[PDB]
Protein backbone atom coordinates (compact mmCIF):
# COMPACT_ATOMS: atom_id res chain seq x y z
CA UNK A 1 0.00 0.00 0.00
CA UNK A 2 2.96 2.43 0.14
CA UNK A 3 2.90 4.85 -2.82
CA UNK A 4 6.20 6.24 -1.49
CA UNK A 5 8.15 5.55 -4.71
CA UNK A 6 7.22 5.78 -8.38
CA UNK A 7 9.00 3.76 -10.96
CA UNK A 8 11.38 4.82 -13.70
CA UNK A 9 11.41 1.55 -15.60
CA UNK A 10 10.40 -2.06 -16.12
CA UNK A 11 13.26 -3.49 -14.10
CA UNK A 12 12.67 -1.08 -11.21
CA UNK A 13 9.02 -2.08 -10.99
CA UNK A 14 9.73 -5.78 -11.46
CA UNK A 15 12.26 -5.77 -8.64
CA UNK A 16 9.93 -3.81 -6.39
CA UNK A 17 7.21 -6.42 -6.88
CA UNK A 18 9.56 -9.39 -6.57
CA UNK A 19 10.98 -8.20 -3.27
CA UNK A 20 7.43 -8.12 -1.88
CA UNK A 21 6.75 -11.86 -2.23
CA UNK A 22 9.82 -12.87 -0.21
CA UNK A 23 7.80 -13.05 3.00
CA UNK A 24 5.82 -15.88 1.37
CA UNK A 25 8.79 -17.34 -0.48
CA UNK A 26 10.58 -17.75 2.84
CA UNK A 27 7.69 -19.69 4.34
CA UNK A 28 7.51 -22.11 1.41
CA UNK A 29 11.29 -22.63 1.38
CA UNK A 30 11.35 -23.30 5.11
CA UNK A 31 9.23 -26.43 4.75
CA UNK A 32 9.71 -27.85 1.25
CA UNK A 33 12.72 -30.07 0.45
CA UNK A 34 15.29 -28.52 -1.84
CA UNK A 35 16.10 -31.55 -3.99
CA UNK A 36 12.64 -31.51 -5.51
CA UNK A 37 12.69 -27.75 -5.91
CA UNK A 38 15.89 -27.93 -7.93
CA UNK A 39 14.61 -30.89 -9.91
CA UNK A 40 11.58 -28.90 -11.05
CA UNK A 41 13.62 -25.77 -11.74
CA UNK A 42 15.87 -27.72 -14.09
CA UNK A 43 12.76 -29.22 -15.68
CA UNK A 44 10.78 -26.19 -16.74
CA UNK A 45 13.87 -24.89 -18.44
CA UNK A 46 14.52 -27.29 -21.31
CA UNK A 47 18.13 -27.40 -20.18
CA UNK A 48 20.57 -30.05 -21.45
CA UNK A 49 17.62 -32.13 -22.69
CA UNK A 50 15.83 -31.91 -19.36
CA UNK A 51 18.01 -34.21 -17.29
CA UNK A 52 21.78 -34.70 -17.35
CA UNK A 53 24.47 -35.75 -14.88
CA UNK A 54 26.46 -33.31 -12.74
CA UNK A 55 30.09 -34.12 -11.97
CA UNK A 56 30.33 -31.34 -9.38
CA UNK A 57 28.02 -30.25 -6.56
CA UNK A 58 27.90 -26.51 -6.02
CA UNK A 59 25.22 -24.57 -4.14
CA UNK A 60 24.55 -21.07 -5.33
CA UNK A 61 22.41 -19.33 -2.70
CA UNK A 62 19.65 -21.35 -4.37
CA UNK A 63 17.27 -20.13 -1.62
CA UNK A 64 16.78 -16.75 -3.32
CA UNK A 65 16.79 -18.12 -6.90
CA UNK A 66 13.81 -20.50 -6.69
CA UNK A 67 10.57 -19.59 -8.45
CA UNK A 68 7.27 -19.86 -6.58
CA UNK A 69 5.93 -22.02 -9.40
CA UNK A 70 8.70 -24.42 -8.46
CA UNK A 71 8.15 -24.13 -4.72
CA UNK A 72 4.43 -24.84 -4.60
CA UNK A 73 4.25 -28.56 -5.51
CA UNK A 74 7.20 -29.37 -3.31
CA UNK A 75 5.42 -27.84 -0.34
CA UNK B 1 86.35 -29.72 -6.30
CA UNK B 2 84.90 -29.72 -2.80
CA UNK B 3 87.95 -31.12 -0.96
CA UNK B 4 91.12 -29.15 -0.23
CA UNK B 5 93.91 -31.33 1.17
CA UNK B 6 97.61 -31.97 0.71
CA UNK B 7 99.22 -35.27 -0.21
CA UNK B 8 100.49 -35.64 3.36
CA UNK B 9 96.99 -35.16 4.75
CA UNK B 10 95.61 -37.70 2.31
CA UNK B 11 98.26 -40.20 3.42
CA UNK B 12 97.39 -39.61 7.07
CA UNK B 13 93.73 -40.21 6.22
CA UNK B 14 94.72 -43.43 4.46
CA UNK B 15 96.62 -44.66 7.50
CA UNK B 16 93.77 -43.90 9.89
CA UNK B 17 91.32 -45.78 7.68
CA UNK B 18 93.76 -48.66 7.65
CA UNK B 19 93.68 -48.58 11.42
CA UNK B 20 89.88 -48.78 11.40
CA UNK B 21 89.91 -51.78 9.03
CA UNK B 22 92.21 -54.48 10.44
CA UNK B 23 91.38 -56.84 7.56
CA UNK B 24 92.54 -54.52 4.75
CA UNK B 25 96.14 -54.13 3.65
CA UNK B 26 95.70 -50.65 2.20
CA UNK B 27 93.11 -48.07 1.17
CA UNK B 28 93.37 -46.48 -2.28
CA UNK B 29 92.00 -42.92 -2.52
CA UNK B 30 90.58 -41.84 -5.90
CA UNK B 31 89.30 -38.39 -6.93
CA UNK B 32 85.99 -38.26 -8.84
CA UNK B 33 84.17 -35.46 -10.68
CA UNK B 34 80.90 -33.98 -9.45
CA UNK B 35 79.91 -32.86 -12.95
CA UNK B 36 80.26 -36.46 -14.07
CA UNK B 37 77.99 -37.69 -11.28
CA UNK B 38 75.27 -35.11 -11.96
CA UNK B 39 75.48 -35.73 -15.70
CA UNK B 40 75.03 -39.47 -15.42
CA UNK B 41 71.99 -38.84 -13.21
CA UNK B 42 70.29 -36.57 -15.72
CA UNK B 43 71.22 -38.85 -18.61
CA UNK B 44 69.59 -41.78 -16.84
CA UNK B 45 66.36 -39.88 -16.31
CA UNK B 46 66.20 -38.84 -19.96
CA UNK B 47 67.00 -42.38 -21.07
CA UNK B 48 64.05 -43.57 -18.99
CA UNK B 49 61.87 -40.72 -20.36
CA UNK B 50 60.72 -39.77 -16.88
CA UNK B 51 59.43 -36.21 -16.36
CA UNK B 52 61.44 -34.32 -13.76
CA UNK B 53 62.69 -30.99 -12.45
CA UNK B 54 66.25 -30.15 -11.42
CA UNK B 55 67.37 -27.91 -8.55
CA UNK B 56 70.94 -26.88 -7.75
CA UNK B 57 72.43 -26.07 -4.36
CA UNK B 58 75.90 -25.16 -3.19
CA UNK B 59 76.50 -28.76 -2.19
CA UNK B 60 73.91 -30.88 -3.95
CA UNK B 61 71.52 -31.54 -6.80
CA UNK B 62 67.88 -32.56 -6.32
CA UNK B 63 65.66 -34.21 -8.94
CA UNK B 64 61.93 -33.87 -8.25
CA UNK B 65 59.68 -36.47 -9.91
CA UNK B 66 56.03 -35.81 -9.08
CA UNK B 67 52.50 -36.32 -10.37
CA UNK B 68 50.20 -39.06 -11.74
CA UNK B 69 52.81 -41.54 -12.93
CA UNK B 70 51.78 -44.78 -14.69
CA UNK B 71 52.75 -48.18 -13.28
CA UNK B 72 55.38 -48.72 -15.98
CA UNK B 73 57.01 -45.43 -15.08
CA UNK B 74 57.03 -46.28 -11.40
CA UNK B 75 58.69 -49.61 -12.16
CA UNK B 76 61.38 -48.07 -14.38
CA UNK B 77 62.11 -45.28 -11.89
CA UNK B 78 62.44 -47.64 -8.94
CA UNK B 79 64.87 -49.82 -10.90
CA UNK B 80 67.03 -46.96 -12.17
CA UNK B 81 67.31 -45.15 -8.84
CA UNK B 82 68.13 -48.41 -7.09
CA UNK B 83 70.96 -48.99 -9.56
CA UNK B 84 72.41 -45.47 -9.28
CA UNK B 85 72.35 -45.35 -5.49
CA UNK B 86 74.46 -48.48 -5.32
CA UNK B 87 77.16 -46.83 -7.45
CA UNK B 88 77.35 -43.26 -6.11
CA UNK B 89 75.60 -43.47 -2.72
CA UNK B 90 73.16 -40.88 -1.41
CA UNK B 91 75.29 -38.00 -0.15
CA UNK B 92 75.44 -35.78 -3.23
CA UNK B 93 72.42 -36.51 -5.53
CA UNK B 94 68.88 -36.98 -4.14
CA UNK B 95 65.76 -38.24 -5.98
CA UNK B 96 62.36 -37.08 -4.69
CA UNK B 97 59.48 -39.26 -5.97
CA UNK B 98 55.90 -38.14 -5.21
CA UNK B 99 52.63 -39.68 -6.31
CA UNK B 100 49.98 -36.98 -6.07
CA UNK B 101 46.63 -36.02 -7.57
CA UNK B 102 46.10 -33.35 -10.19
CA UNK B 103 46.75 -29.86 -8.95
CA UNK B 104 43.80 -28.11 -7.26
CA UNK B 105 41.55 -31.16 -7.61
CA UNK B 106 40.04 -30.16 -10.94
CA UNK B 107 38.86 -26.69 -10.06
CA UNK B 108 39.34 -24.05 -12.71
CA UNK B 109 41.71 -21.20 -12.05
CA UNK B 110 43.51 -18.19 -13.48
CA UNK B 111 47.23 -18.87 -13.26
CA UNK B 112 48.89 -15.50 -13.89
CA UNK B 113 50.79 -13.41 -11.34
CA UNK B 114 47.34 -12.24 -10.18
CA UNK B 115 45.79 -15.68 -10.31
CA UNK B 116 42.91 -17.04 -8.34
CA UNK B 117 40.87 -20.21 -7.87
CA UNK B 118 37.20 -20.55 -8.66
CA UNK B 119 35.55 -22.55 -5.92
CA UNK B 120 32.28 -22.59 -7.83
CA UNK B 121 30.61 -20.23 -10.25
CA UNK B 122 30.05 -17.11 -8.24
CA UNK B 123 32.90 -17.77 -5.77
CA UNK B 124 36.52 -16.53 -5.92
CA UNK B 125 39.35 -17.60 -3.59
CA UNK B 126 42.44 -15.38 -4.22
CA UNK B 127 44.73 -17.52 -2.05
CA UNK B 128 48.19 -16.96 -3.51
CA UNK B 129 49.98 -16.06 -6.73
CA UNK B 130 49.89 -19.11 -8.94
Amino acid sequence: EDEDVTFNDISSLSKHVDEGLDGYRDYLIKYSDRELVQFFENAQLKRQYGEETETVKRDKDEIEKPSIFALLPAY
Amino acid sequence: QRNTMSKKELEVLSQKLRALMPYADSVNITLMDDVTAAGQAEAGLKQQALPYSRRNHKGGVTFVIQGALDDVEILRARQFVDSYYRTWGGRYVQFAIELKDDWLKGRSFQYGAEGYIKMSPGHWYFPSPL
